[PDB]
RNA sequence: AGGAUAGUGGCCUACCAUGGUUUCAACGGGUAACGGGGAAUAAGGGUUCGAUUCCGGAGAGGGAGCCUGAGAAACGGCUACCACAUCCAAGGAAGGCAGCAGGCGCGCAAAUUACCCAAUCCCGACACGGGGAGGUAGUGACAAUAAAUAACGAUACAGGUUGUAAUUGGAAUGAGUACAAUGUAAAUACCUUAACGAGGAACAAUUGGAGGGCAAGUCUGGUGCCAGCAGCCGCGGUAAUUCCAGCUCCAAAAGCGUAUAUUAAAGUUGUUGCAGUUAAAAAGCUCGUAGUUGAACCUUGGGCUUGGCUGG
């Protein structure tokens, strides 16, 4: 109606940043940016709700003001700049390197990493195509364009960011047996390896992941994410869980036991 | 009488120069204990000034004899002056509560502003030449 | 077999059928025509206010003897008059012509109660003031 | 505006208001647990009958259906902590056999008089009321608090009441004090 | 018909005024006093139970 | 084929064909119709509601046309007409609360012309400004939660070792009031807590009923087919269990009654699941298109090896 909204009504918001419901009645609207609305995290959920350092938004916009907040190896003042998947989070005041990546429960863990590995992200190849003057270039999924790729790689491809120079070091190809996490629907956060991709002309294209606990699940090949050339070899750390999920019984028994 | 003070989940938050924790207050034999009073308290045992440090939050559990509420301690009374809202300054007399019209006045004052293009010496001048 | 169709692609026959025949059902087809906004005094309504006209006395039916007071009044809504029975012994005393009285139905929803004749509302309140406080003497009528 | 904030009524009235049988059952039982009116009966029939609507819809599964262990044994555990479900009586069909007495056993009021802390049933609502017993180190004023099996040993006056080691009340001082 | 004979009847009753009595206790205390009165001293005509007996 | 559009398209134009929808309900009419997430009631199946905290749409008195701009056919932007309506020195000028608060009117029907950007978030050139968005308090028996209005002894009696019925005590406490601290942007309130704060503990529980349905009087006085009650059946004509009252009792209780709508009861809308000889209801009788529904029949049995889970 009239134009672009601004405001983001609480209830409104996306179920993975675990809001609350009696807080007010807006939530943070993220910025345009690297990542989609719904799959991503603003900078103020990311320092208020989940690392509790600002004990509100006044705060933590006096955090970001100082330059100590950044994504992906830049400073970002935006206190709803879109942080998302694979992104590298580093507050150095805090010698702190976080990097966004989906837990089984279907939220952004706070995933702490070491200094060397934040050097570097993953970004899954969106597309391949020639730009002006003939110039191939790469289309990550975080909006980046990578120009002169390696001519081997294609989309549904990972790539790996150097972060600090903004180019490629390697990829992996898609391929039955390489790492995968899911980066959407309700297998989200789950770890697995490919068995089979079945295509759909015309449609979606659907991929078979088993788990290590040899459970296999089915997903759009759209919320497949490689993120390893083999089992049990990731290119990053992985968040606690290890991306398997348990059932709610298991949950339960394993509650018990670590308690007592 | 014998006023002990707990804190737990304590944050460390070199992002805004401070430490940050709640606060619990066992105070038998007494109603609560005020702000100021544990100020006093909270610096000596973590030995730092007294200015540094501000408490807010507190609720009386049913029954009585124990409190709750949230505190910071900060780097140096400097930081506290930085990163502190201007109310807490006020509260513990860090600062004076600014002298403002009121909500009413001061929206009134700028719709008759709206009213007035260029400058106010030049608009009151021009009318009293019109009424002279 | 029992005079319905039974096939498995009949259902556009079953579903038109209930819907010919809940005609028949009074509440239901009252509810669609909307007789209560068209027809009915109050319009709907569970209350509405009027100005009395006359205070008139109307005979109970048979087997019962007596009078039943009753007023008449014409409703400030649409203009129509009816007739309000106005409860409790002697409560027409505090009905006085040309009061703003507060009506109500007699709980038969649209008929006539007991003996009472032609006769489907009763006078709630008069001059603002509830009927019930001015026969117990809890409040006064202003006047 | 802001989210509503979601309430439920914790009570059910019976269809047939006037029942000599109910009536005298339910005034049976209110004089034996000192319950102030209807309510707190309808309150106790209301939720024991969601209870057993519970255990219904899990008894219609199969047996080793996920949902009806994992749901019949929280139930079940739910019910064996607060002591109104005995420990030898795990079955899913023991709740279904449970009745209103063994709910209003496990109120604070029941267990105060039961604990000999006060003289009758009528005596321990008023000293809850009151301020003068605590579960834990935790005063309760509510008489309808339903006490846990690892609070029922804690049930004492407050430590800073007049019949648990406080100073004497406003009646006493002023007396002794003229 | 004739409307002159409206309140006549509670016009004419002779106005008694209501005896001061003590008053009842409420809430707890009255279902109590109920309970009692109905279980505990039972007044039972031998099979015979009246809530309220007129002087006979 | 063109024009126009950001772009597809009878979107428009020229020329040319005569097509397109429809008893599987088109088209027209009504809607006390914004749609949905949902709400009420519900054994199951259902019935009713959804203006209204979220999502989508539409509108800014009624139409229409536009400027600027990435984005508006915007109305706290403009232009015109219509309807209302304001100031005027009579020449002219200025309007749009279905924003917040407030007023009139309408009605059965709905609150303060309050405080604040402290929180939630949004906007800006922005760490700083602004926000009746929003939050806070006021009014608020819309609904919802918990929950006081008394408890315990001694005598005296009755009574079957203890439940009361009375007149005698000393305890306990919060309703309320308040230093104070907390709370908060500042307050209010809550929570804590000095001092005060209960014998008729007048710190006094009400609303409806007492023939049946339906729990609780055949008590006393008044009236006398009157007055009145009574959802229904009925009561009232001189000992009224029903009216008006007193006493007593019953039900629910900080709530209880009445009116209207709706749901269950209703297997009285029946798919589950009604009825059609006589209670309402088999067309006078055949034909017949759509619709609904339509006989049976086509790899069965046998053998071998093996994985898992239930009982042991
Ligand atoms: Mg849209
Ligand atoms: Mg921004
Ligand atoms: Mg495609
Ligand atoms: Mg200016
Ligand atoms: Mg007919
Ligand atoms: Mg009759
Ligand atoms: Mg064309
Ligand atoms: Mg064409
Ligand atoms: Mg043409
Ligand atoms: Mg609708
Ligand atoms: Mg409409
Ligand atoms: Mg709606
Ligand atoms: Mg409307
Ligand atoms: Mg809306
Ligand atoms: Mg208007
Ligand atoms: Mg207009
Ligand atoms: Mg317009
Ligand atoms: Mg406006
Ligand atoms: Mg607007
Ligand atoms: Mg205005
Ligand atoms: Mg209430
Ligand atoms: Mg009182
Ligand atoms: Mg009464
Ligand atoms: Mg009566
Ligand atoms: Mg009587
Ligand atoms: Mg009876
Ligand atoms: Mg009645
Ligand atoms: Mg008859
Ligand atoms: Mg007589
Ligand atoms: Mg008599
Ligand atoms: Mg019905
Ligand atoms: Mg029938
Ligand atoms: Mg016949
Ligand atoms: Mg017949
Ligand atoms: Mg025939
Ligand atoms: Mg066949």
């Amino acid at each position: 109606a009239r134009g672009p909204k601004k405001h983001l009504k609480r209830l409104a918001a996306p179920s993975h940043w675990m809001l609350d419901k009696l807080s007010g009645t807006y939530a943070p609207r993220p910025s345009a940016g690297p990542h989609k609305l719904r799959e991503s995290l603003p900078l103020v959920v990311f320092l208020r709700n989940r690392l509790k350092y600002a004990l509100n938004g006044r705060e933590v916009k006096a955090i970001m003001m100082q330059q100590h907040v950044q994504v992906d190896g830049k400073v970002r003042t935006d206190t709803t700049y879109p942080a998302g998947f694979m992104d590298v989070i580093t507050l150095e005041a805090t010698n702190e390197h976080f990097r966004l990546v989906y837990d089984v429960k279907g939220k952004f863990a706070v995933h702490r990493i070491s200094a060397e590995e934040a050097a570097y992200k993953l970004g899954k190849v969106k597309k391949v195509q020639l730009g002006k003057k003939g110039v191939p270039y790469v289309v990550t999924h975080d909006g980046r364009t990578i120009r002169y790729p390696d001519p081997l790689i294609r989309a549904n491809d990972t790539v790996k960011i150097d972060l600090a120079t903004g180019k490629i070091d390697d990829f992996i190809k898609f391929d039955t047996g390489r790492l995968v996490m899911v980066t959407g629907g309700r297998n989200l956060g789950r770890v697995g390896v490919i068995v089979h991709r079945e295509k759909h002309e015309g449609g979606f294209d659907l991929v078979h992941i088993k788990d290590a606990l040899e459970n296999t699940f089915v997903t759009r090949l759209s919320n497949v994410f490689v993120i390893g050339t083999e089992a049990g070899k990731p290119w990053v750390s992985l968040p606690k869980g290890k991306g398997i999920k348990l059932s709610i019984s298991e949950e339960r028994d394993r509650r018990r036991a670590q308690q007592g | 009488d014998a006023v002990t003070i707990r804190t737990r989940k304590v944050i460390s938050n070199p992002l805004l120069a401070r430490r940050q924790f709640v606060i619990d207050v066992l105070h038998p034999n007494r109603a609560n204990v005020s702000k100021d009073e544990l100020r006093e308290k909270l610096a000596e045992i973590y030995k730092a000034e007294k200015d540094a440090v501000s408490v807010f939050g507190f609720r009386t559990q049913f029954g009585g004899g124990k409190s709750t509420g949230f505190g910071l301690i900060y780097q140096s009374v400097a930081d506290a002056k930085r990163f502190e809202p201007a109310y807490r300054l006020v509260r513990y007399g860090l600062a004076e509560k600014v002298e403002k019209a009121s909500r009413q006045q001061r929206k009134q004052k700028k719709n008759r502003d709206k009213k007035i293009f260029g400058t106010q010496r030049r608009a009151q001048k021009r009318a009293a030449r019109r009424n002279a | 077999g029992k005079g319905k169709p039974r096939g498995l692609n009949s259902a556009r026959k079953l579903r038109v059928h209930r819907r010919n025949n809940r005609w028949a059902d009074q509440a239901y087809k009252a509810r669609l025509l909307g007789t209560a906004f068209k027809s009915s005094p109050f319009g709907g309504s569970s209350h509405a206010k009027g100005i009395v006209l006359e205070k008139i006395g109307i005979e109970s039916k048979q087997p019962n003897s007596a009078i039943r007071k009753c007023v008449r009044v014409q409703l400030i809504k649409n203009g129509k008059k009816v007739t309000a029975f106005v409860p409790n012994d002697g409560c027409l005393n505090f009905v006085d012509e040309n009061d703003e009285v507060l009506l109500a139905g007699f709980g038969r929803r649209g008929k006539a109660k007991g003996d009472i004749p032609g006769v489907r509302f009763k006078v709630v309140k008069v001059s603002g003031v509830s009927l019930l406080a001015l026969w117990k003497e809890k409040k006064e009528k202003p006047r | 505006p802001r989210a509503p904030r979601t309430y439920s009524k914790t009570y059910s009235v019976p269809k047939r208001p006037y029942e000599s049988a109910r009536l005298d059952a339910e005034l049976k039982l209110a004089g034996e647990y000192g319950l102030k009116n209807k309510r707190e009966i309808y309150r106790i029939g209301f939720q024991l009958s969601k209870i057993r609507r519970a255990a219904r819809d899990l008894l219609t599964r199969d047996e080793k259906d996920p949902k009806r262990l994992f749901e019949g044994n929280a139930l079940i555990r739910r019910l064996v902590r607060i002591g109104v479900l005995s420990e030898d009586k795990m079955k899913l069909d023991y709740v279904l056999a449970l009745k209103p007495e063994d709910f209003l056993e496990r109120r604070l009021q029941t267990q105060v008089f039961k604990l000999g802390l006060a003289r009758s049933i009528h005596h321990a609502r008023v000293l809850i009321t009151q301020r003068h017993i605590a579960v834990g180190k935790q005063i309760v004023n509510i008489p309808s608090f339903t006490v846990r099996l690892d609070s029922q040993k804690h049930i004492d006056f407050a430590h800073n009441s007049p019949y648990g080691g406080g100073r004497a009340g406003r009646v006493k001082r002023k007396n002794q004090g003229k | 018909g004739s409307l002159a004979r409206a309140g006549k009847v509670k016009s004419q009753t002779p106005k008694v005024e209501k005896q001061e009595k003590p008053k009842k206790p409420q809430g707890r205390a009255y279902m109590r006093l109920l309970y009692t009165r109905r279980f505990v001293n039972v007044t039972l005509t031998n099979g015979k139970r009246k809530m309220n007996p007129s002087p006979a």
